[PDB]
RNA sequence: GCCCGGAUAGCUCAGUCGGUAGAGCAGGGGAUUGAAAAUCCCCGUGUCCUUGGUUCGAUUCCGAGUCCGGGCACCA
RNA sequence: CCAUAGGUUAAUGAGGCGAACCGGGGGAACUGAAACAUCUAAGUACCCCGAGGAAAAGAAAUCAACCGAGAUUCCCCCAG
RNA sequence: GUUUAUUAAAAACACAGCACUGUGCAAACACGAAAGUGGACGUAUACGGUGUGACGCCUGCCCGGUGCCGGAAGGUUAAUUGAUGGGGUUAGCGCAAGCGAAGCUCUUGAUCGAAGCCCCGGUAAACGGCGGCCGUAACUAUAACGGUCCUAAGGUAGCGA
RNA sequence: UUGAGCCUUGAUGUGUAGGAUAGGUGGGAGGCUUUGAAGUGUGGACGCCAGUCUGCAUGGAGCCGACCUUGAAAUACCACCCUUUAAUGUUUGAUGUUCUAACGUUGACCCGUAAUCCGGGUUGCGGACAGUGUCUGGUGGGUAGUUUGACUGGGGCGGUC
RNA sequence: AGCUUGACUGCGAGCGUGACGGCGCGAGCAGGUGCGAAAGCAGGUCAUAGUGAUCCGGUGGUUCUGAAUGGAAGGGCCAUC
């Protein structure tokens, strides 16, 4: 509970996305990190955060 | 309520009719019987929530035929930006250390522009420019390092548009003396602007109703599309 | 229904015309008495002859 | 018996399908109404207990056309 | 899950179509009576639940969120 | 008033019974799901109506798939 | 008087009486899918339900919860009605990516929307409730009395192991 | 006749400094008046009886704007509209009354028929209500089908899973 | 403390522990990255608890299927609620 569940979406044209969780309480800012992408096969920016 | 000079032109427009941008420009020229060159105005009821920051239509646009009027610009820069502002075409160019003198009696202008590194001095005491829409803001396109360009666009015929806290927006688009075709290009120049400034969360028809009018005249329904 | 009138009647008087009247005013007072008749296509032409002839 | 003397419609059995889908036998009692019809070919108020839809069928075909179908199947009015 | 309303001083609550937020309870004291009662008044320790937006200015108006009160929806 | 309702008489037929099969209108529970309501039991038991020697169905507004088949019904596969 | 025929005949039940409440006739109610009938071939001094239980003296305090009888500004709200938006198909237009009229269809569900509930005012001879902690009457003890506990009010008479 | 949406047409806004019952954004240093204005005199009317608008009319040839103030400046004029409100109209509904031809009639009368049933007819009284069918929400032990766990120093309680 | 994202994707011989389901470890290999001069290290956190089987649906991606054909709906697969 409390610690909601989010999902980082690929900034690329791909629809791939990774799942995870964050602390909406003290971390409302939009999360952004560079991870690998099985579709494009290249580390693309991953934003989107609740 | 109204006078004949107003009741005479009212019979020249059909309240229950949505004229076209091409038919509105010609009819508008017949809705100006005043004793002076009236200005063209176009209002529209944006289908957005004016009470939501993420849904505010504000910015600036350059008319393809100007506004047809002189716009005395007053820029406040610092350093070399002072010369670039003067040689640009600005009517008056005061320094940052002499910003209080303008408030005294040297307050005669239509628009004010300033540089980012000079917003902390003009920001304060802006109780005279804010309520008069003369308070420079990076949004209205009156606050940028390239003041030399900003002023040129304003002198060319650039008009600013900002929807009120009710959901309506009105801006000048020239005079009535202008030719029919001319006005059309100017009117469409703005219509395409708002559509570009339309918020992403904006739900429903962004353009609910558009109407043109003069200084001493009535309004006319026109299809923006 | 449409139905044709035979008598005069109120707000529809003409002594012969097709007016969209509710199935209630027709099948209850009009026809069931002698002031209207169902337009079964066989009557619209019947009374039509009365007009010309 | 509550059965239309024209359309022949009669109480059909069914089930009260509730939200939880609980079967419960029931019936759909026809909307019969004893109406007094007049015949111009007999000068009489022939009353017949027919349903709502049964009356409309008499409007198109005709009270005389309906009765003709009754005396044909033994129906007495 | 949807929607409306409520959360205001330590407690119980009144209030505004946008701006010095009051009353009562309690305590100390005062006024009043010759005096003890009563009565009346003064004295206050608030980001008006929390985070933003519009505004010269938000307890208000709007958006999101939380707790709580009412109803409905709710077949993994 | 006409006309009907009604009354009388005559002819014909019907009424009943019956082990099964058949069509149609009605239509469970126990039980199983190791409980239990969806579900299953079952459109089975039973009640009722009608008919025949068979009944019922039946001569495509059906299937198939670009090649055709050609009413319905019954049996065997398809296929547990 | 009646009752567990066949282990209980009793303080149980019934009882005249009294009270509340429902009922204006095609009554309420009851037996029935319906018709119909009973209630009654009666008409509020009637009838049905409930409660108590001759008589005598009397029958208090309390309306929050749960019910019943009414009213009602605002709020929420079913079926029905089907406003917009999106999607599928395709004549045509595009050399192609794509878009795409009419019609049809799927989906999404504004507006129209009464009760009800909440709310508000009553009713306790309705279902029921009618208790806790302290201060005090100048010998003790108790508490006429005065606050509080916010649950609605907190035991009149009489009686009492 | 009227409650609400909708479309034009007209009103409409008393924080404070103050010439004064300032709606917010924009255009805007002039339109307005001899197509007969201020300024006075009345009717109608809004209303916090503060003050203002307006037809008619008297009169007859002016009235204004940063003004020095106000966070924000014009009854100087003109637009897109909200708050509030009024009148035509439009649209979607609501309420009540009148009428009679369905329906109802356990009112009267006649016949079938020396018959309290029933059916037909006539008439009177109600009347598109009532009632009923379908759908829908609420209500619903009157009634029906069931659940309400198991471990456990017997079970229950407690606790546990 | 500086620099950053290996909490990455496709496998993983072999091995441990359970009736099973399941879970755990795993050098190393291939592709694409970060840090360091480099040798190398990184498939979350010292490790061991911080959890929810199935069915039924929603969302995005993938022409795999597309009940006459060409699509679509739906379904299956991957990610995810």
């Amino acid at each position: 509970g409390i610690r909601e569940k989010i999902k980082l979406v690929s900034s690329a044209g791909t629809g791939h996305f990774y799942t995870t969780t964050k602390n909406k309480r003290t971390k409302p800012e939009k999360l952004e990190l560079k991870k690998f992408d099985p579709v494009v096969r290249q580390h693309v920016i991953y934003k989107e955060a609740k | 309520k109204l006078t004949k000079r107003m009741r005479v032109i009212r019979e020249k427009v059909d309240a229950t009719k949505q004229y076209d941008i091409n038919e509105a420009i010609a009819l508008l020229k017949e809705l100006a019987t005043a004793k002076f060159v009236e200005s063209v105005d176009v209002a529209v009821n944006l289908g957005i929530d004016a009470r939501k920051s993420d849904q505010n239509v504000r910015g600036a646009t350059v008319l393809p035929h100007g506004t047809g009027r002189s716009v005395r610009v007053a820029v406040f820069t610092q350093g070399a930006n002072a010369e670039a502002a003067k040689a640009a075409g600005a009517e008056l160019v005061g320094m940052e250390d002499l910003a209080d003198q303008i408030k005294k009696g040297e307050m005669n202008f239509d628009v004010v522009i300033a540089s980012p590194d000079a917003m902390r001095v003009v920001g304060q005491l802006g109780q005279v420019l804010g309520p008069r829409g003369l308070m420079p803001n990076p949004k209205v396109g009156t606050v940028t390092p390239n003041v030399a360009e900003a002023v040129k666009n304003a002198k060319a015929g650039q008009v600013r548009y900002r929807n009120d806290k009710n959901g309506i927006i009105h801006t000048t688009i020239g005079k009535v003396d202008f030719d029919a075709d001319k006005l059309k290009e100017n009117l469409e120049a703005l219509l395409v602007a708002l559509k570009k400034a339309k918020p992403t969360q904006a739900k429903g028809v962004y353009i609910k109703k558009v109407s043109i009018s003069t200084t001493m005249g009535a309004g006319v329904a026109v299809d923006q599309a | 229904m449409q139905v044709i009138l035979l008598d005069k009647v109120a707000n529809l008087g003409s002594l012969g015309d097709q007016v969209n009247v509710k199935a209630g005013y027709a099948r209850n007072f009009l026809v069931p008495q002698g002031k209207a008749v169902p337009a079964t296509k066989k009557n619209i032409e019947f009374f039509e002859a009365r007009r010309a002839e | 018996s509550r059965v239309c003397q024209v359309t022949g419609k009669r109480p059909v059995t069914g089930n009260n399908r509730s939200h939880a889908l609980n079967a419960t036998k029931r019936r759909f009692l026809p909307n019969l109404h004893s109406h007094r019809f007049w015949v111009e070919s007999e000068k009489r108020f022939v009353t017949l207990r027919v349903s709502a839809k049964g009356m409309r069928v008499i409007d198109k075909k005709g009270i005389d056309t309906v009765l003709a179908e009754l005396r044909a199947r033994g129906e007495k009015y």
